[PDB]
RNA sequence: GACCAGGCCCGGGCGACUGUUUACCAAAAACACAGGUCUCCGCAAAGUCGUAAGACCAUGUAUGGGGGCUGACGCCUGCC
RNA sequence: CAGGGCCUAAGAUCAGGCCGAAAGGCGUAGUCGAUGGACAACAGGUGAAUAUUCCUGUACUACCCCUUGUUGGUCCCGAGGGACGGAGGAGGCUAGGUUAGCCGAAAGAUGGUUAUCGGUUCAAGGACGCAAGGUGACCCUGUUUUUCAGGGUAAGAAGGGGUAGAGAAAAUGCCUCGAGCCAAUGUUCGAGUACCAGGCGCUACGGCGCUGAAGUAACCGAUGCCAUACUCCCAGGAAAAGCUCGAACGACCUUCAACAAAAGGGUACCUGUACCCGAAACCGACACAGGUAGGUAGGUAGAGAAUACCUAGGGGCGCGA
RNA sequence: GUGAAACUAAGUGGAGGUCCGAACCGACUGAUGUUGAAGAAUCAGCGGAUGAGUUGUGGUUAGGGGUGAAAUGCCACUCG
């Protein structure tokens, strides 16, 4: 059997369909969350992925 | 001949139960895909003959269905009655004589006849008495109504200009086809139902304590509080078309 | 006249035969790519396992 | 009208050559040479910007992204043109 | 001849049985089950979620769809 | 090659439309949405880090140009098809394995012995074609009906083809011609002036350089192909595009414009490509005795993917005495 | 075997919520381990293993709730 571990190896595409910027901007509630993120000063207001490339580092 | 291009394809997915996603028609899920059969309830081609070539098993029904051709180039499915000889010819119409398998409006026929597929008003597809042996009889007619004894022990005066497929609908032997494999209930997309005594008081009103709990309430109730014996769930003023309940 | 018709139907049989066998062998190659077992270098190196 | 996929300031579509030893291996062994281009570039826009500014028929344009962000382009010229005689003129 | 590879029988209680159940002290005699019975429902059905529009029921039509209890099978199920 | 430039499922968002303090809820067209459907590359070499991607060989897709015909063509529409279940066992073979033949080497300080040790490899694709496999309709004769021997039918297969109805295609009804059909496997080309045992010359002793023999047969036998092939059962087994066929109606362009081919050349859209992936790199806070979908399945003993020991390949588990 | 039935040798067949047992899923007993190698495991056996199976990917129901073969179980090591 497995352990009581919660996060696993789910694709970042499906994590970006739920917690990404689009479903965060498709509601009044989620854009109010982005009022609180931009009002606080977070450098990364979402946790996303990209349809083209991985990372520029 | 399977894949008739009349099986009509796309459906709502299986034996669904989701309105907004909440369980609202309980104990559903499982089984095959069960692709439906778009059959011809309201026969829109009157006074043209049509043979019977195939008795196909509809998984959506309790009975069978049958593939009927025409003299013109078409294919339909209809509910075949008891006594569907292979190759026999059925024909809808207004003055077509009475045969086990054809359709006609409810006026041009005698009284005291076995009919399965009747209409409750004009224009609809087909409503009443279309199960695997559901047979409706006719008591005598009236000016614009017709007292019809449908297979519940229930009579109903109805609009006389309604289509009706005369015949006793077949596959009666599902009264005795036992489900004795005991997991064949799950093959029909029917999950097991839990019982009200063995639940908790947050779930069912008969959530008990120690032991096999007696029913406790003054009446055996549903899981939403209404009494589940004798309490007729019917609006007091809808139609007043039924003569006597007779039940 | 009839044998030339049998050669035209035979030529239809050769053309449709080459098309159907081409589609069948390419779809077998796609069925073996999709499982991850097609290229004979990756099988010939794994003949010992 | 013949539109490209994106209008991308064609006199800046190439940035710099690559002067590693493996690039000279690609010159002497492949008749190819190495450029650094921006991410917004094509196998149709770079390939046109070689047959015009240089004057050489280019055979293929094998591009790749590099994880520091910028894009790397192996351009292989035709057999008729040596990359060594056209790379010493630039300074390789 | 190594590794590997059924211990069995005689009684009784419960649950017919294969399954499911308290992730991290309870796998059970508990739940489910096939089967039985009562009861509601004639389609603009009942029932369920929602102020509503509406959706499941159901692109189905009482040999069907809910809900209560009991739990295969065999004998029955008394009185008020 | 894997996704996007193609298509849809569950589902999401839903123009208008209905509803609702607000936010929004329901819902149709439409559009997204792969875990699916459609579509074209394999072998050898290179290489501190890349290989179906780079080099060389043979290919295949999708358009243009070059030659023959056509005056209509494209899209929307009408249709076929895509197109699908589970279980079962029997065939025909390939992949692998063993043995034998062939080729090269071998004295491995032991009583004998060569009985020993290594190779015996080749893909995609292009052509030709299939039986002792399945399918091909009915009856008699011989045999266990069966594999086959023999006669008749004018439809009785894969398939085409005519019509008839409002009937272009299709579907349905009628008539006619066709004894064959289907697919793995197979021979040749690709394909040897490749690969390969060995010896030959220097070591930065890490390998490079020249030359190169045989490269066949049989027995087993797949969980892989035929194969969505048959048989049985109920619990009855997605959709759309690509593809093919086609009249009317509807939008646009028309002659060196459009369409269909036959050889021959030209052209080749974005992203992913390292590395770990039965894990020290992922998830368990750890370089954690745990977990993680899928593919390849060698020898002997064994029914076997258990087990015991081993080839390939990889380790000796990061405190020792 | 009788004019047909009822029924039985014998093959053929491969059904099963069949049996033994791997992968896989689950956790019955015992020991270890309790500042554990591990906030639930190791070792030795154990139950199912063609199904009411298991699992990947993309989804669905969201807290006066969901879901529950029903344990107050589970809903991110948290759930009256």
């Amino acid at each position: 059997a497995a352990l009581c571990l919660t996060k696993r190896s789910r694709s970042r595409k499906s994590l970006a369909r739920t917690h990404g910027f689009r479903l965060r901007m498709s509601t009044t509630s989620g854009r109010a969350l982005l009022k609180r993120r931009r009002a606080k000063g977070r450098k990364i207001l979402c946790t996303k992925t990209n349809p083209s490339s991985g990372k520029r580092a | 001949n399977p894949r008739n291009n009349l099986i009509s394809g796309q459906r709502r997915c299986g034996k669904g139960r989701n309105a907004r996603g909440i369980i609202t028609a309980r104990h559903r899920g499982g089984g095959h895909k069960r692709l439906y059969r778009k059959i011809d309830f309201r026969r829109n081609e009157k006074d043209i003959y049509g043979k019977i070539v195939t008795i196909e098993y509809d998984p959506n029904r309790n009975a069978y269905i049958c593939l009927i051709h025409y003299g013109d180039g078409e294919k339909r499915y209809i509910l075949h009655p008891r006594g569907a000889i292979i190759g026999d010819t059925i024909v809808s119409g207004t003055e077509v004589p009475i045969k086990m398998g054809n359709a006609l409006p409810l006026t041009d026929m005698p009284l005291g006849t076995a009919i399965h597929n009747i209409e409750i008003t004009l224009g609809r597809g087909g409503q009443l008495a279309r199960a695997a042996g559901a047979v409706a009889k006719l008591i005598a007619k009236e000016g614009k109504s017709a007292t019809l004894k449908l297979p519940s022990g229930e009579v109903r005066l109805i609009s006389k200009n309604c289509s009706a497929t005369v015949g006793q609908v077949g596959n009666v032997g599902v009264n005795q086809k036992r489900l004795g494999r005991a997991g064949s209930k799950r093959w029909l997309g029917k999950r097991p139902v839990v019982r009200g005594v063995v639940m908790n008081p947050v779930d069912h009103p008969h959530g008990g304590g120690e032991g096999r709990a007696p029913i406790g309430r003054k009446s055996p109730t549903t899981p939403w509080g209404y009494p589940a014996l004798g309490r007729r769930s019917r609006k007091r003023n809808k139609y007043s078309d039924n003569f006597i309940i007779r039940r | 006249s009839k044998l030339q018709l049998k050669l035209e139907q035979k030529m239809k049989m050769k053309m449709a035969k080459k098309i159907r066998l081409r589609r069948n062998r390419l779809m077998r190659k796609r069925k073996l790519r999709k499982r991850g077992a097609w290229p004979p270098s990756k099988m010939k190196k794994l003949k010992n396992v | 009208l013949k539109y490209p996929r994106r209008i991308l300031d064609v006199y800046q579509i190439l940035q710099s050559p690559i002067i590693t030893e493996a690039a000279i291996k690609n010159i002497a062994d492949e008749n190819s040479l190495l450029f650094t281009v921006d991410v917004r570039a094509d196998k149709k826009m770079i390939r046109e910007a070689i047959s015009n500014f240089f004057g050489v028929k280019v055979r293929k344009v094998n591009t790749l992204i590099r994880p520091d962000g910028t894009k790397k382009a192996y351009i292989m010229l035709n057999k008729e043109y040596n990359a060594s005689e056209l790379a010493k003129k630039i300074g390789i």
